[PDB]
């Protein structure tokens, strides 16, 4: 099945990602619970 | 040729509405199906909702194993009102 | 030593002689560890990485979006609080669940082969699906009911090797398959051929060549043979005649070739066995080369591809044997170089090297099409695509399930290296199934066993709610993965992208709709400990009970210390379902293991290791009742150990672990049986069973004659309240009991106060009553763990299922004739074994196309009798004694088109009632049931119209919260001005007036919270229960029965010895003493002699002397004796016999004489199952008692006065009353309903149908000549419709001969046939 | 047929005749408009398979499988497949007048009645009420003949009482292994719920009391009332249909109580006295001046059978006890007195009821063992057997040959550490020595056990029959046996093991001493595999029997 390291390698590649966003540039942002759109 | 008791084709035409409109409203967020919050959505009154969502015959068989053990029938378990004792 | 506050009011007498190391754990540490793992309540940001809730979100959430730049990324969940308390959600029919809210976020890309320009929007998604989130006790409340998840007992992935001889093969010496069993799909197998071939399978396909599987996976079969077996390499000076000496393969191999080398000396004559003197002669020769024959190579064939340098090309392909054409070939190319296979009869015989010519698939090119044949023939994959396209397909990780646990077993049972195997299979881990496959037919080492417990692993419920939380995950990836693909981020929100409907779904069924979760019997404390620690065989994805056959049902000597051997249901499975022993405790991998004690030859260490099934066969383990020196040395020279899982006898230096108790090879249930090594193994079996079943009387009486395990499993059930922090109690009241915390354990700076609401008389699962009553007073100190007040069937914190009686061993006048009870008056008129059952009816109110239900007050037909017990409502009064066949509820239906006869018109006008259009379906009591209205519930929906009885019992709820809160404010207040008055009286003004703002923002802030529990509670009861959609109101009562004992009910003990009252004899026809003391149940001896259960009697004798006892501290303490005497005579009975006590601790005038008056009705004695007491230390108390050290007594006859020519055994025993009533046994019926197809009798009139006249009782008919009785039980008393109606008259006329006509078994059947376009008719 | 809440439920073959009617009709329509070959050779050949997977299904036609997970239930599954309607009633079908509740022992009944409750009367026979009432003139109407069985009224006890006169019921077990599985009784009222049962016929029902249940029916016609009295009565079949014994036989309780009575002793009270008749016997013993079991004297009038058609008295002085000639009283005119001069085990007995079988016929047979049954009952509980823990006496010299036998074990562990003996010749050497030391015990405890009792007869050291209860019970052949007082007094042995192997080291010690912990693990191996053993037992033999009345049956 999926259980750990079927997806492992590409949690790496996302969290790299937003590395680098979230150095210059990198904005968060609080959206409500309840949000249809 | 879907159901057992046939509807004639004016009340099955308008049937179709009400199901459609009730599965757009049951995934808007989070949200569970029922016969109440639907009567506005469609501006139907509380009585007119219960009568079109149980015009629905979806008939059963009795010729099914109740429970998880396959040793007893539902049709074995049925009585007569007809005839008496 | 100290006693607590509990134990100071009655003290056990011990008999045990071995010092405990190690007391027994948490009981239910199964259920409860298991689950923290799986939902992690108390974490930091950083969680755990166990398999529980956390790794099915790190596992499903984080992943691309294909044909897309979108992904899901998954930072936490977190885990609100539930919107009811436990006990109040048992009444409204809610699940008792708790939300979660896992934060997703949402990242978008580019598609430019680098994740750029993202946008991160974390949104803290709504709740998926809300967790039950169990109690305390191990249950899960779902719908109101209370359930618990057993354990399952399934087999773990691995390899497994055995012999599988049998008439398949028609010989010994028989090959087996190795199958490999996966996590979840994606089964393999490989399978030996006869003719030394291996034949590999797979989970529907048919016999596959082993051979194709070796080139396409990139190996060479050149080298994957030579490694195989053996080999040779021979040099060739332009004469192929060499070879290479092995000492290992010319050890054991005759030569028939004479040879000459020794320089003029012969080493092998012609065809001659060589020894070991001779074949260590080539060692130190160091010769390598000899002049071997041409004529005794032909059989050897080539390992690999022999190449010679003159010609270029390969002049013999790999698995070749030399024939004579092919000799001289050599002679004329000259080959350098010569490998050929050396192998022999006496080794392994080459079965790679046979097999490798099988279907020509030897290279790389021509076996990766032999495996898509298997796989797919004629499929649209091509010959190289479908390589490429297999090599990938079972090489996935979601298709080809292996566990962490499995891929160790994977490793440890081939005997590699690395332990934590990755998920995929590796080409290192195919090349040593051929090993050891081939090597378990020649019988060169040991096989595997499927049924050790090092095979088995133990599932808890935190892994089996993982799994279906898994599944639920890939549900909603997969339809939420084509809606994020054609949309983006800035149309919609994270919540709109996936859905949660499947998740709440998935764990929706697992704990309502699985054959694991099933309805807790809690009709005993210790019914709900054994329903907690068992292991069940059964379930989804595991053995069934058709496929279990006679191997896996019986013990293995692996089940020392894990699973109970004497704790099996008898039925259809015994052996499938058993339970975990006491000390028993599973490891990390999910493999049961027991503590032991590590033992050395000099000193007995106190360091203790839990071991596994598997480590436990390196070490010796001993028994724990081992003599020892006083200095942790065995005195004795011949032990008993189990080393090698061999009940054997070895010394005493070889040792090397110790057990911790006797106890912890039974379980739970079969360590409360006293005098457990003097039953047989089958009557325990059947002891601890019918010890499950007993029924909470009226009255807890504690058992004379005990283990103690008692207060083990009245502490560790949770049926009584204990006290959470220590303090003095402040009052205690029938239904609530408030303590005052101590100063000291108070984790604020406040003064703090508990308080504990009793639960009063409720219904039970099994229908029982349940009820708790308060032990402690007003003004006495409690500690953390004392018993405030005790459940049911227990008493003073010990287990009391059942009541001792005075019992006599002999025949009394046939009444004990094989198993039966002669009972007496005393036992009924003193209400000993009468029990409160409760009982529940439900009373719907639907909406009937032609008019809805309500509830009303007015029936037809019906007069004042029947109206007068109910209300303005229509519902009963609380506390109204109810007959059978009274009204409950008053419920009426709108009829229409009734038709009415015209003969029924005018009985109507005789009397002059009125015609109502409304048919009475009111809700009444069954008939032969009389009880007493306890407790009525009334159910409505949001917003609907409420009666006036839903206002009333509404405003009892509403007072009784308010009730609660003024009482938690006054005590509080008191210490308010305690406190501050303490301060003022003893030792600045301005100082003393700052403190007084703290104290009363305290009282404040305490008060705001009253206001919003009590505003919590008022809202409660105006939410409406949500219920069944067309369903309008429900009403249920609940009705309270007290059943007494009557002759038929079925009555038992703890040492296997069940019975039915047969009599109730007055006192005077009881057989009595010389004193006049009559005995209370008559006993038949004849029944000892036969099952072997010698602990019966022990429990009889040993149960004389304790009651002998409290006869003397009785008779000591009404002769106002001072205190010097009475703690004198309490010395010689603990500290004189046996075992080991304590006096001396307790104050005289208070302590000791409270003491005193618990044991005046008897001395409780604890004897432990396998350290008890012996015959010498029963017969030194009976002398004590002033008692005959045989036991037994001449009685009287009660009837006619004589004495009884012979001692009759006499004491008191500890007697259950089973859950087998006869009330709810003794049937009848006349006539009644039928069913509709075929006219058979049947129930759903409040009345059950008829006796089921089989096969078996036709033949006994047939045997006999009764032929008109046959014909009578098969036509005129069922399917006939002319035959019954017409036999009916008859018996009231007077005469009756018969009605034959024709059953409509038959009739149908003739409807049926012709049907079919088949003509049936009767001839005639 | 609807059900509650306006659902209906329909039955399986309904959507199937549907499903052809909208084919057939389809394909009458496709015919009158000219339709070409290409469209109408594929309705043609719907409809093959719309009536086929009615007909039967799991052939090439797979059924419709819609909303639902079996496939279907067709018009061949309803008469096949294990649970077809003509399969189904042949293994069993529901009846009237019937009923069922435990049993309880009853020492007072006779052989041909047993005890029925009140509130089942009531119930079976309630059309026999109702006649009854109209023709006694207590009620007019059949409507008001029903209310008055609702209210109890006193007066239906009187009619009740007057309709189980002579109407027999049929009780039968659950488990009919034979013929003596359902026997008819003639019903008396009692007061309770339990069903009082003989205690006789417990052998042939095969019925315990710990809780087991017996159904109950009532014959209706007279035809079926005579068959339950002159063929299925309980006094009809008193002797086995598979030998010519005995069926109905004193079981454990009844023996002991006819085995301590004709126990002859030594020296006793009253020993040597004269009695002119067999009424100077028990007046001399309700007076406590004469032991039950003393060597007396006693002149005795017996009738001799064994001349054809003469039935010549004989009166003779013999030389017996006291317990013997009051057991002579209940005896037929037919048997001599040599038939209870012995000590009266269980298979002196069942030999005594067949030979008075064939002698005085039936009706003096039924009478004699009911006699039996009130005897052994009685001398039974005049006698106060009780097992304790001193019966099972331990002999002392089994500590010298347990200690004996385990140093001939020790020498030949030293010869396995030297190389004497192989492995399988050690097997073989211990698994021998144990076995002859465990016959080597029970011959000296039954030695010990039966030999014990002493007496002293005008002085002297005289050994007599041990009259021990755990002696008395196996020697009489009421409960237990040379296997069972074995583990209970001597050692238990070797234990087996579920592979077929034999284990090295016995149990050396008895239920009395107590086991070890490892010792009764072992027990634990021979324990399940009994139990397992007796599902099969249930389900291997009942097959046997089935398939031999599917043979033998014409
Ligand atoms: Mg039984």
């Amino acid at each position: 099945l999926p259980s750990v390291e079927a997806k492992q390698k590409e949690r790496d590649a996302l969290a790299k990602a937003m590395e680098e966003f979230l150095s210059r540039g990198g904005k968060v942002q609080e959206i409500e619970p309840n949000v249809v759109a | 040729q879907t159901r057992t008791i046939r509807l004639p084709i004016h009340v099955v035409k308008e049937l179709n509405v009400y199901l459609r409109a009730a599965r757009e409203l049951t995934h808007k967020l989070d949200h569970e199906p029922s016969p109440e919050e639907i009567a506005n959505l469609l501006e139907k009154p509380v009585a007119e909702v219960k009568r079109m969502l149980g015009l629905n015959e979806r008939v059963t068989s009795v010729d099914v194993s109740l429970g998880p053990d396959s040793d007893k029938t539902l049709l074995d378990t049925l009585t007569d009102d007809r005839p008496t004792d | 030593m100290a006693y607590s506050y509990t134990e100071k009011k009655r003290i056990r007498k011990d008999f045990s002689k071995l010092p405990d190391v190690m007391d027994v754990p948490y009981l239910l540490a199964i259920q409860l560890d298991s689950y923290r793992e799986f939902l992690q309540a108390g974490a930091t940001k950083e969680q755990f990485r166990d398999v529980g809730l956390h790794a099915a979100f790190k596992s499903v959430f984080p992943i691309i979006s294909y044909s897309g730049n979108a992904a899901l990324e998954y930072v936490g969940y977190r885990l609100g609080e539930p919107a009811f308390d436990v006990k109040e959600c048992v009444l409204r029919g809610v699940t008792f669940a708790v939300p979660l809210r896992v934060k997703v976020r949402l990242i978008i890309f580019d598609r430019e082969s680098s994740n750029k320009a993202i946008k991160d929007i974390k949104e803290q998604e709504v709740y998926m699906g809300e967790i039950p989130l169990m109690t305390e006790n191990g249950t899960f409340i779902i719908n109101g009911t209370e359930r618990v998840i057993v354990s399952q007992l399934h087999r773990s992935p691995g390899v497994f090797f055995d012999h599988d001889r049998g008439k398949t093969h028609s010989s010994g010496k028989l090959l087996y398959s190795a199958r490999i069993i996966p996590y979840r799909g994606s089964w393999l197998d490989f399978e030996f051929d006869p003719k030394d071939c291996v034949f590999v399978r797979i989970d529907r396909r048919r016999k596959l060549p082993a051979s194709v599987l070796l080139r396409a996976l990139g190996y060479s079969t050149e080298e994957i043979l030579n490694a195989f077996y053996a080999t040779n390499v021979f040099h060739i000076k332009g004469e192929t005649l060499n070879l290479e000496l092995v000492p290992q393969r010319l050890r054991g191999e005759v030569a028939s070739i004479d040879i000459k080398d020794g320089s003029g000396k012969v080493i092998v004559e012609q065809g001659r066995r060589i020894t070991a003197r001779h074949i260590n002669q080539l060692e130190k020769a160091g010769v390598s080369q000899l002049e071997v024959p041409f004529d005794y190579l032909i059989g050897r064939t080539i390992a690999k591809a022999i190449v010679h340098p003159a010609t270029g090309e390969i002049i013999a392909e790999c698995n070749t044997e030399l024939t004579l054409d092919l000799l001289a070939k050599v002679a004329k190319a000259q080959v350098v170089r010569i490998e050929t296979l050396y192998t022999n009869d006496i080794d392994c015989g080459p079965f790679i090297s046979d097999t490798l010519k099988i279907d020509n698939t030897s290279n790389q090119l021509e076996a990766l099409v032999e495996i898509y044949r298997m796989m797919r023939p004629g499929e649209p994959p091509t010959k190289e695509a479908a390589e490429t396209l297999f090599g990938n397909l079972f090489f996935s990780a979601e298709r080809y399930d292996l566990s962490a646990v499995g891929r160790m077993k994977f490793n440890r049972r081939i005997g590699r290296t690395e332990i934590e195997g990755p998920g995929v299979l590796s080409k290192e881990d195919i090349i040593d199934v051929l090993k050891t496959l081939v090597d378990i037919r020649n019988g060169k080492g040991i096989v595997d066993d499927i049924d050790h417990l090092g095979n088995r692993r133990v599932r808890c419920v935190g892994e089996m709610a993982e799994n279906q939380f898994r599944v639920g995950l890939v549900r909603v990836e997969r339809a939420v993965k084509e809606r994020l693909s054609m949309a983006e981020s800035e149309g919609l929100m994270p919540q709109d992208l996936i859905n949660a409907k499947p998740v709440a779904a998935a764990i929706k069924e697992f704990f309502g709709s699985s054959q694991l979760s099933q309805f807790m019997d809690q009709n005993n404390p210790l019914s709900e400990i054994t329903h907690k620690r068992r292991v069940s065989a059964l379930g989804p994805g595991g053995l069934t009970r058709e496929r279990a056959g006679f191997e896996v049902r019986d013990v293995h000597p692996t089940h020392y210390g894990r699973v109970c051997p004497i704790e099996t249901p008898e039925g259809p499975n015994i052996g499938l379902i058993n339970s975990l022993a006491t000390y028993a405790r599973t490891n990390k991998y999910g493999f049961l293991e027991s503590p032991y004690r590590v033992v050395k030859d000099s000193l007995v260490t106190d360091e203790i290791v839990f071991l596994s099934a598997i480590e436990e066969a390196d070490h010796v383990i001993a028994q724990a009742s081992a003599t020892l020196n006083e200095k942790g040395q065995l005195v004795d020279e011949l032990v008993a150990v189990r080393h090698l899982n061999e009940f054997t006898v070895k010394a005493p230096e070889d040792v090397t672990l110790m057990d911790v108790s006797p106890k912890q090879v039974v379980s739970v249930a079969a360590s409360l049986i006293p005098f457990l090594e003097h039953d047989d193994a089958n009557r325990a079996l059947m002891g601890s069973n019918m010890q499950r079943q007993a029924v909470p009387t009226l009255r807890a009486d504690k058992p004379l004659v005990g283990t103690g395990m008692e207060r083990n499993v009245a502490r560790d059930s949770g049926v009584c309240v204990v006290a959470r922090r220590g303090g003095v109690i402040d009052s205690v009241d029938a239904s609530r009991v408030v303590v005052r915390v101590a100063d000291d354990e108070v984790e604020t700076g406040e003064a703090g106060v508990d308080i504990y609401n009793l639960t009063k008389y409720t219904r039970s699962n099994q229908n029982t009553c349940i009820n708790q009553r308060p032990l402690v007073s007003k003004g006495d100190v409690v500690a953390r763990g004392d018993i405030l007040a005790d459940g049911p069937s227990t008493d003073m914190g010990e287990l009391a299922l059942g009541q001792n009686m005075r019992v006599a061993f002999m025949p009394w006048n046939g009444f004990n004739f094989e198993d039966s009870i002669c009972l007496s008056e005393r036992v009924v008129q003193e209400d000993r074994f009468t029990t409160i059952h409760i009982q529940e009816l439900t009373c719907v109110a639907r909406d009937t196309k032609l008019g809805p239900e309500e509830i009303t007050a007015d029936i037809p037909n019906v007069g004042e009798a029947a109206l007068n017990k109910l209300d303005e409502a229509g519902i009963v009064y609380v506390g109204a004694e109810v007959q059978a066949g009274d009204i409950l509820v008053g419920k009426v239906t709108p009829k229409g088109e009734t038709q009415l006869t015209p003969e029924e018109k005018l009985l109507r006008a005789i009397f002059g009632e009125k015609a109502s259009d409304v048919k009475d379906t009111s809700l009444r009591v069954p008939t032969g049931t009389k009880g007493t209205v306890i407790d009525v519930q009334v159910f409505t929906r949001d917003g609907v119209e409420r009666d006036s009885r839903a206002l009333s019992i509404e405003k009892m709820q509403l007072d009784q919260i308010r009730k609660d809160l003024n009482e938690e404010f006054r005590i509080v207040e008191g210490a308010t001005f305690e406190r501050l008055r303490a301060a003022l009286v003893g030792a600045a003004d301005d100082a003393l007036n700052e403190q007084l703002e703290k104290a009363q923002a305290y009282i404040s802030d305490r008060r705001q919270l009253l206001d919003d529990k009590f505003e919590d509670k008022k809202r409660k009861l105006q939410q409406g229960d949500d219920l069944a959609p067309g369903v309008l109101k429900i009403v249920k009562v609940y009705l309270a029965i007290k059943r007494r004992i009557q002759p038929g009910d079925k009555m038992a003990g703890r040492h296997g010895n069940k019975g039915v009252v047969s009599v109730i004899m007055p006192v005077e026809d009881m057989p009595h003493d010389a004193n006049g003391t009559p005995v209370d149940i008559v006993l038949n001896p004849l029944g000892v002699p036969s099952r072997m259960n010698v602990g019966q009697i022990l429990e009889t004798h040993l149960g004389l002397a304790a009651k002998g006892l409290g006869e003397k501290i009785n008779r000591m303490l009404e002769e106002q004796r001072k205190v010097a005497e009475l703690r004198k005579f309490l010395h010689e009975i603990y500290n004189e016999i046996g075992g080991r006590e304590e006096n001396l601790d307790e104050l005289g005038d208070n302590e000791i004489l409270a003491l005193a008056k618990n044991l005046r009705g008897g001395v409780p004695m604890a004897t432990p199952v396998f350290d008890g007491a012996k015959e010498r230390e029963i017969k030194a108390m009976l002398k004590l008692a002033d008692l005959p050290e045989s036991g037994q007594m001449r009685l009287f006859d009660g009837r006619t006065g004589n004495q009884f020519e012979r001692p009759t055994t006499v004491g008191y025993m500890y007697m259950l009353k089973l859950n087998h009533l006869v009330d709810d046994k003794m049937h009848a019926r006349s006539t009644g309903s039928y069913s509709l197809v075929t006219q058979q009798p049947l129930g759903g009139k409040a009345q059950f149908g008829g006796q089921r006249f089989g096969e078996m009782e036709v033949w006994a008919l047939e045997a006999y000549g009764a032929a008109y009785t046959l014909q009578e039980m098969l036509t005129v008393k069922s399917d006939d419709v002319n035959g019954r109606t017409k036999m009916y008259k008859n018996i009231v006329d007077g005469d009756h001969r018969m009605e034959a006509g024709m059953p409509e078994s038959f009739n149908v059947l003739i409807k049926e046939i012709r049907s079919l376009g088949i003509d049936i008719e009767l001839e005639t | 047929v609807p059900l509650d809440g306006g659902r209906f439920a329909t039955s399986d073959l309904n959507d199937l005749y549907r499903r052809v009617i909208n084919r057939n009709n389809r394909l009458k329509r496709l015919l009158d408009l000219a339709a070409p070959d290409i469209i109408v050779r594929n309705e043609k050949r719907m409809l093959q398979e719309a009536v086929d997977a009615l007909l039967d299904n799991g052939r090439r036609g797979r059924a419709i499988t819609g909303s639902n997970k079996r496939p279907l239930k067709s018009l061949a599954d309803m008469i096949k497949g294990k649970q077809g309607r003509f399969r189904q009633n042949l293994l069993g079908k529901r009846v009237d007048y019937s009923g069922r509740s435990v049993i309880t022992v009853g020492p007072t009944l006779r052989l041909h009645q047993c005890g029925l409750p009140k509130k089942m009367a009531l119930e079976l026979f309630k059309p026999f009420i109702f006649g009854k009432l109209e023709g006694r003139g207590m009620a007019t109407t059949i409507k008001a003949a029903k209310k008055m069985v609702e209210r109890e009224l006193p007066e239906v006890w009187d009619v009740l009482a007057e309709v189980i006169r002579e109407h027999p019921v049929l009780l039968n077990r659950a488990p009919t292994l034979h013929r003596l599985g359902i026997q008819a009784f003639e019903p008396v009222l009692i007061e309770g719920k339990a069903i009082q049962l003989h205690p006789l016929v417990c052998a042939a029902y095969n019925a315990d009391f710990d809780g087991d249940q017996m159904a109950v029916h009532v014959p209706l016609t007279l035809e079926a009332q005579l068959e339950a009295r002159a063929l299925m009565m309980s006094t009809n079949n008193i002797l086995s249909p598979a030998n010519g014994e005995p069926i109905i036989v004193p079981s454990q309780d009844v023996v002991m109580g006819l085995y301590y009575m004709t126990r002859e002793a030594i020296n006793a009270k009253g020993e040597g006295m004269a009695f002119a008749d067999l009424q100077e016997v028990d007046r001399a013993y309700r007076s406590g001046q004469a032991s039950l079991h003393a060597r007396v004297k006693v002149r005795i009038n017996e009738k001799i059978k064994g001349e054809d058609g003469q039935l010549t008295a004989n009166t003779r002085i013999v030389d017996t006890t006291v317990g013997r000639a009051l057991l002579f009283q209940v005896v037929p005119a037919g048997l001599p007195f040599d038939v209870v001069n012995q000590s009266m085990k269980k298979k002196a007995i069942s030999k005594l009821i067949n030979h008075c079988y064939r002698v005085v016929g039936l009706k003096d047979t039924v009478i004699f063992a009911d006699q039996l049954m009130y005897t052994g009952f009685a001398y039974s509980t005049i006698s106060g057997v009780s097992i304790g823990v001193n019966d099972f006496v331990i002999p002392d010299e089994k500590a010298r040959i347990i200690n004996a036998a385990t140093d001939e074990v020790k020498e030949i562990e030293s010869q396995y550490a030297s190389g004497l003996v192989t492995q399988g010749e050690k097997y073989n050497k211990v698994i021998d020595l144990w076995s002859k030391a465990n016959d080597e015990v029970s011959k000296a405890m039954m030695a010990n056990l039966s030999k014990e009792k002493v007496v002293d007869r005008e002085g002297k050291e005289v050994d007599q029959e041990s009259f021990n209860s755990m002696y008395m019970m196996a020697d009489s052949g009421a409960r237990g046996s040379a296997a069972q007082i074995r583990q209970l007094a001597g050692m238990r042995g070797l234990m087996a093991k579920p592979d077929g192997s034999i284990i090295e080291t016995p149990i050396t010690a008895n239920f009395r001493e107590g086991l070890n912990v490892l010792q009764y693990f072992i027990s634990t191996h021979g324990a399940r595999k009994g139990l397992a053993d007796t599902a099969l037992k249930t389900a291997n033999s009942g097959y046997l029997t089935r398939r031999l009345v599917d043979v033998a049956q014409d």
